[PDB]
RNA sequence: GGUUCGAAGACGAUCAGAUACCGUCGUAGUUCCGACCAUAAACGAUGCCGACCGGCGAUGCGGCGGCGUUAUUCCCAUGACCCGCCGGGCAGCUUCCGGGAAACCAAAGUCUUUGGGUUCCGGGGGGAGUAUGGUUGCAAAGCUGAAACUUAAAGGAAUUGA
């Protein structure tokens, strides 16, 4: 059974860079998703995109551009401090020129760079180089 | 280490085959397994389709086929040369050999 | 020595012990 | 190569792709080509479109004109369907053919005295001129070739679409583009109907020599 | 590729391809470069400029270089637009 | 086992196809030609070489010769290369074309041909043979 | 003692024109002659020999013995090869690999640690590389750190300019080949993992055979 | 790690404990049989009386009568 | 209940010796109805549920669309032959999707670019599936199951030879 949605997602972009589609195709779609997907298409790592509304849950048909190694995610969401993101980052991204982890906060789903800048720790949902 | 992909037998459906008596020995073999052959022949073969044709009764007569089917064991096959062992691409060729005299 | 054959020979030689270990009961 | 009422196709190129017999498709289908066929006969036989003939045989017409020294193309037909459609074709572009035979490691090899280093490569049929192409990797080489329905697309980077191994259908598709690129130069009139006749690139079989050496008186 | 004083530091900016950004690498053979030539729109002969391209070699025998050029081709007006 | 080595039939093919005219058909004549022209250091080896050239003289007489070109029919095999018709191939009045490639033709401007005999295709759509 | 080049790219340097071969290498074209890499860097380019190994083939009478040499290269600045050769005596298997191996040179790239402000010192991201079983990892590390790692693909990147990296490694080490292999490769991938400074676009220019034609059909054949 | 859980913690915990009594060096660690046979019953050095001097022989490839004590 | 075959046995040949092959007989057994026993290379030596990533030629079951022969003659639709469309099934072929130690695998793929959920399990070779105790059975045996001692190699896939 489709136990967890984000991942069934997530990977089908990267298996749709990897050989390089002009957009893709993702069934059954969520508030985190969409959402993630708009963090993405915030640095550019992706394009705009269309979500279809059928009375069901919708699809959605990102556009991908190659500027996309890979996309993951990380599972369970496990419980952070923000005395420990140093030692996911400094073990998940690949560099300290590039990178981002997507975390959950009270104050929005978002990038490691702002939640520095916000003072929030929270949960972890996947990263993105 | 691996050497056949369909492992000496004819079976993807199945889990147990019925078993036949090699006609050369006499040993048990797995039916996809064996080596098959059919055999169709009149009773007179080359010398003797002459002999009998003018001593004989009827105006204008044709004499009967005999019909066997052969079952060997891997070794019956390999002893009597009916079939060779083969190199490794070779192998596939289930192309049969050709029939032509 | 062939597997099977030796796996006899252990299923011989305590099958005596049986045997022999009952008596002393 | 299109919107251009001076590049456009003519009246009097119909009648020659139709009487041919270059537009006669096959039956089986390689999953790349279905953008270039229009629809099933029932006999079995596919219909190759002919708009998508004239709009990717000016492209492929317009690399050649980009092309700066004429030596460098490097022309080739193996099968003898159309080994006077690649020498004919030599005498009017200035290529460099090999008809008949290539020899692995021309374009590879540096030790050898048969040496080749072009920068086109325009070949009669892939799936039989097998060995040209590889050879197209190991060495960097824009590729051409006059494809079907049938053949895979291993190293090539244009896809004209006809029947390529007939008597009638090979020759007749290497005088377009000789005359569309010299065209394409100025040196034959897209005004004056072109003074070659186009039965000067078919190949002739040894069948039809004792049927006209054999018959003039 | 610079510190923070802006100096280009980094020893040459290699190719990208024209079709999917994917960076054509030094021991890549199976690359290509491509010219194509333009036409003038009244005479029907060659303006003296091409419009150039290019394709890496992990999409040639892939099998989709000869639906790339095509997609390039196209909306930058060489061939026409409905084919 | 009279088979002869490549020093004999390197030495053959590279006399027949300069001097083909001086030479022929006869042993004991090219026996001469073949020794007033080139270097050749024993008599033994110089009839091994002069008699394949008769061997190869009379098969000039039948068919094209692999190894070795000659005056005389390289022009007239050019003949055939520089050949042209009277009366073209493909330009012809009474063309065949079915009810799905006159469909075809007539959605681009090409719709109303004074010169296409339009045809049908044979009805039954059975085409393949059987297996076995 | 002439040098006399066959090819069409190798008779234009000897012309003096094809200016850093940073040209040859951005159009991907395939060196296969030996001397356009000792006219580019030449006395800057430093060689090796890290191993020799002996193998053999039984035969009817006894068996033929050879050996193996591996060469390492590469100017204190930016390029390097790792060629191989096999012969049947030595100084033919070096000599006949370090030519081999300047064939195969490569470029390569290299970033910061953190902060910028100096010049490039580190494996611009993490970069993995490969051959056979042994799995090397080029992870970048700050200032005056050193390499970090064993003396196989130390060899390499001492020389390479890498001058200070983290490591890793896998599998069975002690087949050289392999290892010497493995960290070669990685280093070969620095300049094919794209980051977001070269996300702007390409602007083209022009092969050396388009701008060279009226000289090239002068000179040589 | 294969059991993913975010509450297994224990499930996690039970296994591996029940594996590594099958590592060796530990094992032979973690019972009292290791130490029951020793002479020295767990110790660097230890004194004794000896009793005689013995040859023992050596073993194959290598041979040479080599000079020992029983104490 | 006992036709054929056929462990044990009796002879005949075989060989230096054969209590092994072959050859002549023949019990337990081979077959039914009743109840025990729980293991086999019980195999694809390949966990089950889930997503995704190429091309073709067959085939079985079900549904749908479409020229034309044939059957019941009188055609309505049902059967038989003919070309596709969709769903689930057993297999193939092709290939620089990718992997691997290779053989090879469209899975054995999407793995230092290391996290979809979850169950069994291995940690150098022997000793040894042994000893012992507990367990289950009428019995043979089945499930659980150590130690002292013993040793630098067992082993895998591929090369050339002989």
């Amino acid at each position: 059974v489709r136990m967890n949605v984000l991942a069934d997602a997530l990977k089908s972009i990267n298996n749709a860079e990897k050989r390089g589609k002009r957009q893709v195709l993702i069934r059954p779609c969520s508030k985190v998703i969409v959402r993630f997907l708009t963090v993405m298409m915030k640095h550019g790592y992706i394009g705009e995109f269309e979500i279809i509304d059928d009375h069901r849950a919708g699809k959605i048909v990102v556009n991908l551009t190659g500027r996309l190694n890979k996309c993951g995610v990380i599972s369970p969401r496990f419980d952070v401090q923000l005395k420990d993101l140093e030692k996911w980052q400094n073990n998940l991204l690949p560099s300290r020129q590039f990178g981002f982890i997507v975390l959950t906060t009270s104050a929005g789903i978002m990038d490691h760079e702002e939640a520095r800048r916000k003072h929030t720790g929270g949960k972890i949902l996947g990263f993105f180089f | 280490t691996k050497k056949r992909r369909n492992n000496g037998r004819a079976k993807k459906g199945r889990g147990h085959v019925q078993p036949i008596r090699c006609t050369n020995c006499a040993r048990c073999v797995p039916k996809d397994k064996a080596i098959k052959k059919f055999v169709i022949r009149n009773i007179v073969e080359a010398a003797a389709v002459r002999d009998i044709s003018e001593a004989s009764v009827f105006d204008a007569y044709v004499l009967p086929k005999l019909y066997v089917k052969l079952h060997y064991c891997v070794s019956c096959a390999i002893h009597s040369k009916v079939v060779r062992n083969r190199s490794r691409e070779a192998r596939k060729d289930r192309t049969p050999p050709p029939r032509f005299r | 020595m062939r597997a099977k054959w030796r796996k006899k020979r252990m299923r011989r030689l305590k099958r005596k012990r049986r045997k022999m270990r009952q008596r002393s009961k | 190569s299109g919107a251009l009422d001076v590049l456009q196709m003519k009246e009097e190129d119909v009648l020659k792709f139709l009487a041919a017999g270059t537009h006669l498709g096959g039956t089986n289908l390689d999953f790349q080509m279905e953008q270039y066929i229009y629809k099933r006969k029932s006999d079995g036989i596919y219909i190759i479109n002919l708009k998508r003939t004239w709009e990717k045989l000016l492209l492929a017409a317009r690399a050649i004109v980009a092309i700066e020294n004429p030596a460098d193309v490097s022309v080739i037909s193996s099968r003898n369907t159309g080994q006077r459609a690649v020498l004919k074709f030599a005498a009017a572009t200035g290529a460099t053919p090999i008809a008949g035979r290539f020899t692995p490691g021309t374009f590879t090899n540096q030790i050898q005295t048969a040496f080749r280093e072009p920068r086109l490569l325009v070949v009669t049929d892939p799936r039989a001129d097998h060995q040209p192409l590889t050879e197209a990797s190991y060495v960097n080489l824009p590729t051409i070739a006059l494809c079907n329905t049938d053949s895979p697309l291993r190293y090539v980077d244009i896809a004209i679409p006809c029947n390529n191994k007939g008597a009638h259908s090979v020759g007749l598709m290497w005088w377009m583009l000789a005359r569309e690129v010299l065209r394409m130069r100025g040196t034959i009139s897209r005004e004056h109907p072109w003074e070659v006749m186009p039965d000067l690139y078919f190949y002739r079989d040894p069948e039809e020599i004792e049927k006209e050496e054999q018959a003039a008186a | 590729m610079q510190n923070d004083a802006g100096e280009f530091v980094d020893l040459y900016v290699p190719r990208k391809c024209s079709a999917s950004n994917r960076i054509i690498g030094a021991k890549d053979h199976a690359s290509i470069q491509m010219n194509v030539a333009e036409v003038d729109k009244v005479t029907g002969r060659f303006n003296g400029q091409f419009k150039t391209y290019a394709i890496c070699g992990a999409i040639r025998r892939m099998g989709e270089s000869d639906d790339s050029i095509l997609r390039l081709a196209k909306a930058d007006g060489i061939v026409s637009k409905n084919f | 086992g009279r088979v002869r080595t490549k020093t004999v039939k390197k030495a053959a093919r590279v006399i027949i196809e300069k001097y083909y005219t001086r030479l022929g058909n006869d042993f004991h004549t090219n026996k001469r030609v073949c020794e007033e022209i080139a270097i050749i250091p024993s008599k033994k080896l110089r009839n091994k070489i002069a008699g394949y050239v008769t061997h190869l003289m009379k098969r000039i007489q039948r068919g094209p010769v692999r190894g070795i070109s000659i005056k005389l029919q390289e022009e007239e095999r050019e003949r055939r290369d520089n050949y042209v018709p009277e009366v073209s191939a493909l330009d012809q009045e009474i063309i065949e074309v079915d009810p799905d490639t006159k469909e075809m033709l007539k959605l681009l401007d090409f719709g109303s041909l004074s010169n296409l005999q339009v045809t049908q295709p044979t009805v039954g759509m059975n085409f393949k043979t059987p297996r076995g | 003692k002439e040098w006399l080049p066959v090819t069409k790219l190798g008779r234009l340097v000897k012309d003096m024109k094809i200016k850093s071969l940073e040209e040859i290498y951005l159009f991907s074209l395939p060196i296969k002659e030996s001397e356009i890499i000792d006219f580019f860097l030449g006395a800057s380019l430093k060689d090796e020999v890290l191993k020799i190994m002996p193998v053999q083939k039984q035969t009817r009478a006894g068996q033929r013995t050879r050996f193996k040499a591996f060469v390492a290269i590469g100017d204190y600045n930016g390029h390097v090869g790792l060629g191989v050769k096999c012969s049947k005596e030595v100084a033919t298997a070096i000599r006949g690999a370090i030519i081999l191996a300047k064939l195969s040179i490569v470029p390569v790239r290299r970033g910061y640690w953190g902060n910028k402000i100096g010049k490039p010192h580190t494996v611009p991201c993490k970069v993995t590389g490969r051959c056979g079983s042994v799995l090397v990892r080029l992870i970048p590390a700050p200032r005056g750190t050193g390499i970090v790692s064993a003396p196989v693909p130390k060899k390499l990147l001492m020389m390479a300019g890498i001058d200070d990296c983290y490591t890793s490694a896998r599998g069975c080490t002690a087949t050289l080949g392999n290892f010497a292999k493995a960290t070669f490769d990685a280093i070969s991938k620095t300049y094919s993992y794209l980051t977001p400074d070269l996300w702007k676009e390409t602007v083209f220019t022009k092969s050396p055979y388009q701008e060279f034609t009226d000289h090239l059909v002068k000179t040589h054949t | 790690g294969k059991c993913r859980g975010l509450r297994t913690a224990r499930k996690l915990r039970s296994h591996r404990r029940d594996q590594k009594w099958h590592d060796k060096q530990y094992k032979k660690a973690h019972l009292g049989t290791a130490l029951k046979a020793n002479p020295f019953g767990g110790a660097s050095h230890a004194k004794g009386i000896v009793l005689e001097k013995v040859g023992v022989e050596a073993k194959q490839p290598n041979s040479a009568i080599r000079k020992c004590v029983r104490v």
